[PDB]
């Protein structure tokens, strides 16, 4: 048996009839709270209203911008992997499974104002970076796509979020069933590029990938599959993207045991410290300036981030590539075979 | 070798004469391999 | 038809079945199934 | 997926009888493989598995193993087969038990790490029909693999350059017969213990001369003090001038930054210099301690 | 069943002839062999 | 560059040919003993 969630939402990134049942979907935190975080994470020595620029100029080209302040309810909440795959198209190494994938999301979604949305919202993905609120705890793993219902403007989204994603009844359709399904720009088996095995129980990872170079910086997103547990797939990822991790680790910013060890060294007691004197504590004790400052962080040279969202408990994983028609045009994708969806969705990020 | 110079001259001329050589940056998981050719004609490479 | 060469290319290559341009190629030697076709043909680095 | 992930390990069928005699006892032990199948054969985890080019692991190969590997426990051993149950990928395993392999006695609640066999010799089957000699890891409390894990990671490094528990001490055997591991070890330590150093990190180290004296103010203070080999030195022996002026002080907070990014590197340290908890005993019903070879009842974290 | 045996065996006897030979040589007697053999175990396997 | 120096090789490879046996087997060389088909289910992609 599995589980199911249900949540009604806005209908701006996220179309629910165009979309093939069995995609995966993304849910997105509420946009009011980047503009809390970057006040204090933001690095000292850059303006943090850029975001908040970028986040008013997105919403503004989008649906009925009001309650998109704090008191609204409903709201846009649910996105779909093929819209994040969609606007960040250019940072995708398979140029041409991602450039289709655009152009269908671009011209399917029946609308003109697309394409002035999806322009917006690279550029937000791209500031978040900026500023040192990344993508990673702003979206995280919504069920695959079941079932739907839609009215003007208004959708309510059904999904499956525990166990067999196969062991679920879609009456609507098509065999009554419903299998995983994900855009082919998106997808790298790492066992492969790392040259591994192939028959075994593999895991499926949400992968974010961080690029730290101001005001040229990028950010894409990747479903990996992998034979390595999640305390090992960093190690994995590290070795697949070195060119990123150095170039983010530079371009995005006392001797004690001696006097210690030398019982003629200067020292005072436990019984003598009052520092409020101006020799005692400067003068005659060793001087030195600290000066931590514009030094290597950790938010600063994190490069990547994953977390592992299901599980493929076959001898061989067996994966497709059939070309299907996305409303009007037809996109490159790739049907999973037997997935069970974990979850606990924790991030791990790289250094 | 005493000096590390030596060797990577060594593992450089050695590579120049000869197309079984681990021409890889150290991998992580696996221990050494050569690459992977493009292709292949009369079957499998006996070493000499 | 006439086709350059060096004057010191070897003559057991004709004296077989052999290829014009001193190289194999084609898809009966693609080993797999996504293997750079075109790397057989072109790509210097790599052995015959 | 809905029933427990099943393993089927084939035994060869022209053992001793006391060859397999031995195996019937070794019920509720770990066992790991490098791919999970359902069919795997004895090769795949005796101590052929974990060589490393041709030649026996060492305490800190083996360690990096039991991470990178998957982990199951044997359930029963009938005289056909082996039958064995995975631990962390699927939640389904009722009645899941646990034998404690360990010089020292579990207590309910604790979690479970897994060892390498560093107290003495093994206790490890030699199965000499076909040649293969079995180890099984051990089964020690996480509040006490932390402390060997750092007594042989700080003897890693004094190369490259006894334990007390419930009122009893023990003496390692740990050994390093290479010099790989110890420094990809060494540049772990060292690179998660150079991403805690921030620029907030100076507004913390101002107030040594105030724990110094709020350690002889107080009396739980005063025995932190003891052990900060540093900060005991340090209070009476370093200065440092004002701090500098915060660079858009009107806006961010440097502590919360290196306070905040200091508990990740906190969190791994354990999980990549050792092994992480993969299992609690939870005794429902049964008794409360578990001495040296006595099952448990565990739940899978 | 099968599957309750632990090792079924086959014995075995074989009785030798053999030849008088008046001397000098060294005089022989009868020689009688027992051999034992012992089974061993498969299986198979198909699926649907 | 083509200079001998005073020491000799005896080079050594081993080759892999594939051939077609042939078998003669004795009648009743084997006694080849049955069991019993004991069937269990497992879980899959979401039936048995």
């Amino acid at each position: 048996t599995t589980q199911l969630i249900q949540q009604v939402s806005l209908t701006d990134f996220f179309r629910p009839d165009i979309e093939h049942a069995g995609s995966i979907v993304l849910i997105l935190r509420h946009p009011s709270d980047m503009i809390g975080e970057a006040n204090t994470l933001t690095q000292a020595g850059r303006d943090p209203d850029v975001l908040l620029e970028g986040l008013r100029n997105l919403f503004n080209a989008c649906t009925a911008p009001w309650t998109v302040g704090e008191g609204g309810g409903l709201r846009a909440y649910v996105t779909s992997l093929s819209f994040i795959a969609a606007c960040r198209a250019e940072e995708y190494t398979d140029k041409q499974a991602a450039d289709a994938n655009r152009t269908a999301i671009v011209s399917a979604y029946g609308c003109s104002r697309m394409e002035t949305r999806l322009i917006r919202f690279s550029e937000c993905l791209r500031a978040m970076v900026q500023c040192h609120v990344f993508p990673h705890r702003f979206i995280s793993f919504f069920g695959s796509l079941l079932e739907y219902t839609i009215q003007d403007n208004l959708c309510n989204i059904t999904a499956v979020a525990k166990g067999p994603q196969e062991a679920a009844r879609t009456d609507k359709t098509s065999t009554r069933r419903v299998t995983a399904n994900i855009p082919a720009c998106v997808f790298w088996d790492v066992d492969k590029d790392l040259h591994l095995s192939a028959d075994g129980l593999k895991h499926v990872f949400l992968v974010f990938v961080y690029t730290q170079r101001r005001q040229r910086e990028g950010v894409r997103l990747h479903l990996a599959l992998s034979q390595l547990n999640e305390q090992c797939f960093g190690r994995g990822i590290g070795f697949l993207l070195g060119r990123i991790r150095a170039e983010n680790a530079a371009w995005g910013t006392l001797p004690l045991v001696q006097l210690s060890n030398d019982p003629t060294s200067p020292r005072c007691s436990i019984g003598e410290i009052t520092g409020v004197n101006w020799n005692l504590a400067r003068q005659r004790l060793y001087q030195w300036t600290g000066d931590f400052r514009g030094l290597p962080t950790q938010l600063s040279c994190m490069y990547a981030a994953y977390t592992l969202i299901g599980t493929i408990p076959s001898e061989s994983v067996r994966y497709t590539r059939r070309m299907e028609r996305f409303g009007g045009y037809n996109v490159p994708t790739i049907w999973l075979e037997g997935v069970v969806w974990g979850g606990t969705n924790t991030w791990n990020e790289c250094y | 070798m005493l000096h590390d110079n030596v060797t990577e001259s060594l593992r450089r001329i050695t590579a120049s004469g000869g197309r079984l050589n681990p021409t890889e940056p150290l991998p992580i998981f696996g221990g050494l391999r050569p690459a992977t050719s493009a292709g292949i004609a009369r079957g499998q490479a006996s070493v000499c | 038809e006439f086709v350059a060469m060096p004057v010191s290319t070897d003559l057991q290559y004709f004296r077989t079945a052999c290829n014009p341009r001193g190289r194999a190629s084609g898809m009966l030697y693609m080993g797999d199934r996504d293997a750079d076709i075109e790397a057989i043909m072109f790509d210097h680095t790599q052995s015959d | 997926m809905a029933m427990p992930f099943e393993i089927e390990v084939l035994l060869p069928g022209e053992l001793s009888p006391a060859e397999t005699s031995a195996l019937q006892k070794c019920e509720g032990k770990i066992i790991t493989f490098s791919t999970l199948r359902h069919r795997a054969s004895l090769v795949d985890i005796a101590l052929s598995s974990y060589y490393i080019n041709g030649a026996p692991p060492d305490t800190l190969s083996l360690l990096e193993a039991y991470r990178m590997r998957f982990a199951a426990v044997i359930t029963r051993v009938i005289p056909g087969k082996l039958l064995a149950h995975a631990i962390g990928v699927g939640t389904p395993t009722p009645g899941l038990f646990i034998q404690n392999t360990s010089p020292v006695d579990l207590c309910n609640g604790d979690y479970i790490c897994l060892l390498p066999p560093v107290f003495g010799s093994a206790d490890s089957i030699r199965l000499d029909s076909v040649g293969l000699e079995i180890v099984f890891p051990l089964t020690i409390p996480q509040t006490l693999m932390r402390e060997i894990i750092a007594k042989v990671v700080a003897r890693a490094v004094e190369r490259t350059a006894v334990i007390c528990y419930n009122g009893r001490r023990y003496e390692l055997e740990t050994n390093l017969q290479h010099r790989d591991g110890s420094d990809a070890a060494i540049r772990t330590l060292v690179l998660n213990l150079m991403f805690s150093i921030n620029e907030g990190c100076l507004l913390l180290l101002a107030l040594i001369p105030t724990l110094l004296v709020q350690g002889a103010h107080d009396g739980y203070v005063n025995l932190l003090i003891q052990t900060a080999n540093c900060v005991r030195e340090t209070g009476q022996l370093i200065n440092i001038p004002p701090m500098p002026r915060i660079q858009d002080g009107h806006r961010r907070f440097p502590i919360y930054e290196t306070i905040s990014s200091w508990i990740s590197t906190s969190s791994r340290l354990g999980d990549t210099l050792g092994t992480r908890a993969i299992l609690r005993v939870c005794v429902f019903d049964g008794p409360s301690t578990v001495h040296p070879g006595d099952r448990t009842a565990v739940i899978q974290v | 069943e099968l599957a309750y045996v632990r090792d079924g065996v086959i014995q075995f006897e074989v009785q030798q002839p053999m030849i008088a030979r008046d001397g000098p040589h060294p005089v022989d007697q009868p020689v009688h062999n027992y051999m034992v053999k012992r089974i061993h175990k498969r299986s198979l396997s198909a699926a649907f | 560059t083509g200079f001998h120096p005073g020491i000799a090789f005896t080079v050594v490879r081993q080759d892999r040919f594939a051939t077609e046996q042939l078998l003669y087997a004795e009648r009743a060389s084997e006694s080849y003993f049955v069991g019993q088909i004991q069937v269990h289910h497992h879980d899959a992609i979401g039936g048995v």
